[PDB]
């Protein structure tokens, strides 16, 4: 790789101490797409959930600096003091005054709880169905006092395309209450942006780690392209991978109706088909491999040498990026995220399944390695995720990415579900972890992993041969490594701090271990021990 | 013509960006104070200034008063400019914003010697009618010839003969 | 949707008297779909302690009319819920059928018994 170019920034407003009225929105729209920092809304800009042949606007509520609304049940906020200290830069940047100082900290707070008190806490953000509301600048300005001056923010706009409102709850709002929000608004500014200040206030927050990791999610496609184009042979670890998953969706397929309990026959042929005509993707998109047209993709991004005005500029890319999309067509192959994130997705307002390159790799799987294994990493997360498209969240969106309610079944999927809520109930890790707010991905757990296991069954028995202990130990079974692998992908020393501050993960192991009997046979122990109940013997939802 | 009595400053060749405001004074006082600016260094300093902020800073786009314009001092969405129009050339008026965002005879003589200024005038029907030349039944004046004077359509000028078009002007600084 | 089935067998009922068969199969979802919003942006209980909070004072947002009037410089009305006090203004001719619709099949609701 100090303080004054940004400060025209900062005094591109005002600031704290010591004015027409001014659209908050216009400040936001530019600080928005000027630094991807959302407040007052996140919005994130797509394929439409219901009449999909688009793309579409979803100006939603922020997700807020404290992790979960936790400004409701106890007063654990020192933020208060984390938020003093790392807006004394002022007395430090231009000035020589603290009792406004402080009380206008604890007010960037007040405000912040009047917020939290009023976006949808998760239990009630699941029926997107609620959530889809169309509308376009006609009807806000019916609804309220802004919203066209704002999309300026944001190459001749759709404006009028179809934009919504997630959550229409919007409280409605003075000198003393209007600029509160600049001071917020600016707080969280600098508050993350203390980096490029002088050395000092970088303090309140490895080398290559931390920064290919901006990258790794900032100009997504580079680092991917890097990563893949670079080290391993593109078609080898793609084609196998392309049948191994194949397996797994598969015996998901066939844990269907047949298999299933709270299912019906028309519900059970319809969500399989949204299996049957549902994607793939590996490692690169269909492009990435005349070699420059991902060049293309990642075009624009000026390069010069010739920091600060770096990052903020590539900031300015990845969600530049992100909304030239918005103009041009809906397409089904959308690559949500950089392809070296280990972790796949499937992203149910479109349909599809892509998984990284990044994950055909170390323990997730290898290419020589026993197939429990390329059946509990690889193998897992592939199920781990597709679980998703037939979760309480799955039977939403169709086959093709719409509403129609999937599915009744539902009553028996609901009353069901229940049993794994009590169960992450009623067992503590550290001295808890309420159920009821994860129920989603905690079904997920099972899903997968009873998947993959069912298929590892039957390949392995289509051969018959596989077994062949391990050298480093006789011990173990070719089928108990399965579920070794598994529970060892989680193995993480979360430390305990962190703990405090998806489940946490020993949960995840201990539990959906439990739920799937098949394991308590087969790792030789006796039953009524506590890895195993009794008859109510396990939350068959799948 | 002043652009031939000054060609180092690109203010006067200019026309304007509002597809539908009431401002037409405004935006016009705005680049005749840039023209008589001009005069200060004969160009060197041929800078822009916030038009559009300064001019909401009438009820906007209903009516004007160049006069007002003038005593008030004491491009299309140019990222050169600290300060732009609010018309992506059936609109809504804009609030304040200072945030710099990254006697012929006697007229013709004041004319020729500080430089270009506001027009006031009743603008009917008859000149959106008009194309080029001598035209007859808010603008700024540029300069005079043959007699006749100069204003900015015809590629953005709009000369007329010498209802009240050399009625209403004062001066201010 | 019991709520649902409810409300509509409550108006069926009223429709014994008459001083459109079908249509109450609509006022009625109108009806159901009020609760939900009322509701979702209504404040659940827990969250009801911060007295701190729930007590900021406004004198004399937007859509109001007197409105005190059908209750009977008053002191300032205290609205314990910005959040929803506010929610109203943005829930605001036409209006009169669904939302009247909606206070009358409540008030009804009242005392089915009687």
């Amino acid at each position: 790789y100090v303080n004054e170019l940004l400060q025209y920034i900062s005094e591109r407003f005002g600031g704290i101490p010591f004015k027409g009225g001014c659209e908050l929105y216009r400040e936001m729209g530019r600080i928005e797409q000027q630094r991807a920092l959302p407040t007052f809304m996140y919005t994130w800009v797509n394929v439409d959930h219901k009449n999909v042949s688009r793309n579409s606007y979803y100006i939603s509520q922020p997700t807020l600096p404290m992790p979960r609304e936790f400004y409701v049940l106890p007063q654990f906020a020192p933020e208060l003091d984390a938020r003093t200290k790392a807006i004394e830069n002022v007395m430090k940047a231009f000035a020589s005054y603290d009792k406004m100082i402080k009380t206008a900290a604890r007010e960037v707070t007040q405000i912040e709880q009047k917020i939290a008190m009023a976006s949808w806490p998760d239990d009630e953000l699941r029926n997107h169905e609620q959530q889809y509301n169309p509308y376009e600048l006609f009807a806000p300005s019916e609804g309220k006092i802004r919203f066209g001056k704002y999309i300026a923010g944001l190459v001749s706009p759709v404006f009028i395309g179809d934009v919504i409102v997630t959550n229409p709850a919007y409280m409605g709002f003075i000198q003393m209450n209007q600029y509160p929000f600049v001071n917020y608004i600016i707080v969280h500014m600098l508050f993350e942006d203390a980096e490029h200040l002088g050395d000092k206030y970088l303090r309140i927050a490895d080398a290559r780690m931390k920064c290919v990791d901006t990258i790794t999610t900032y100009m997504p496609y580079g680092t991917g392209y890097v990563y893949v184009n670079s080290r391993e042979d593109r078609d080898q670890v793609v084609e196998d991978v392309k049948q191994q998953t194949e397996l797994i969706m598969k015996t998901f397929l066939k844990k269907m109706l047949s298999t299933l309990s709270w299912m019906q026959g028309e519900s059970y042929r319809r969500a399989e088909k949204k299996i049957n005509e549902m994607h793939r993707n590996y490692g690169w998109p269909k492009k990435l491999f005349d070699d420059y047209y991902s060049i293309l993709e990642a075009y624009n991004n000026k390069t010069d040498k010739s920091y600060t005005i770096l990052n903020i500029l590539r900031r300015g890319y990845e969600n530049r990026e992100s909304f030239r999309r918005k103009n041009e067509t809906a397409d089904r192959t959308n690559f949500l995220e950089s392809p070296a994130s280990v972790n796949a997705w499937y992203a149910p307002e479109l349909n599809s399944l892509t998984l990284p390159f990044g994950i055909l790799t170390s323990p997730h799987y290898d290419l020589q390695f026993p197939k429990a294994f390329n059946f509990a990493g690889s193998g897992t997360v592939g199920g781990h995720e597709l679980v998703h498209g037939f979760d309480d969240e799955g039977v939403q969106f169709d086959y093709d990415g719409s509403l129609a309610d999937c599915s009744k079944g539902k009553n028996g999927f609901k009353d069901m579900a229940q049993c794994v809520v009590t169960q992450y109930n009623a067992q503590c890790c550290p001295a808890c972890a309420n159920g009821a707010h994860t129920q989603g991905e905690n079904i997920a757990d099972l899903g997968g992993l009873q998947a993959s296991y069912n298929a590892y069954k039957e390949y392995i028995k289509m051969k018959g041969a596989e077994e062949m202990r391990l050298p480093g130990l006789e011990k173990f079974t070719p089928n108990q490594i399965f579920w070794i692998s598994y529970g060892y992908s989680w193995c993480a020393k979360e430390t305990q701090s962190s703990l405090v501050k998806h489940s946490p993960n020993s949960c995840r192991v201990n539990q959906v271990l439990q739920d799937i009997p098949s394991f308590a046979k087969d790792f030789q122990c006796a039953l009524g021990q506590k890895m195993y109940p009794p008859a109510e013997q396990r939350c068959k939802v799948w | 013509d002043p652009r031939l009595i000054w060609p180092n400053c690109s203010s006067l060749f200019t026309i304007p960006d509002q597809a539908n405001c009431g401002s037409c004074w405004a935006v016009s006082t705005a680049a005749a104070i840039s023209d008589r600016l001009c005069i200060a260094s004969k160009g060197e300093n041929q800078v822009f200034i916030s038009s559009a902020d300064i001019l909401s800073c009438g009820f906007g786009c209903d009516g004007g008063i160049t006069f007002r314009a003038w005593e008030y001092f004491a491009h299309f969405e140019a990222p050169n400019c600290c300060r732009p129009y609010y018309f992506h050339p059936f609109a809504q008026t804009p609030f304040c914003r200072r945030k710099c965002r990254i006697s012929v005879p006697a007229i013709q003589r004041e004319i020729m010697t500080k430089g270009s200024v506001v027009g006031s005038y009743d603008v009917f029907t008859d000149f959106s009618h008009y194309k080029s030349g001598i035209y007859r039944h808010a603008v700024r004046i540029i300069g005079w010839g043959k007699d006749y004077w100069l204003i900015a359509g015809e590629n953005g000028y709009f000369r007329m003969i010498r209802c009240g078009i050399e009625q209403d002007i004062t001066a201010g600084d | 949707d019991a709520r649902t089935k409810a409300i509509e067998n409550v108006m069926k009922a009223f429709a014994s008297d008459i001083l459109y068969d079908k249509m109450i199969k609509t006022a009625a979802r109108e009806v159901t779909q009020i609760e939900q919003k009322i509701a979702m942006a209504s404040w659940p209980d827990d969250e009801l302690r911060n007295h701190e909070q729930q007590y900021n004072p406004y004198e004399l947002n937007i859509r109001f009319g007197k409105y005190i009037a059908g209750l009977m410089f008053i002191g300032d009305v205290i609205v314990t819920n910005p959040a929803y006090m506010g929610f109203l203004n943005t829930l605001f001719q036409m209006n009169q059928y669904p939302f009247v619709n909606y206070i009358i099949v409540h008030m009804l609701f009242e005392d089915a018994e009687h």
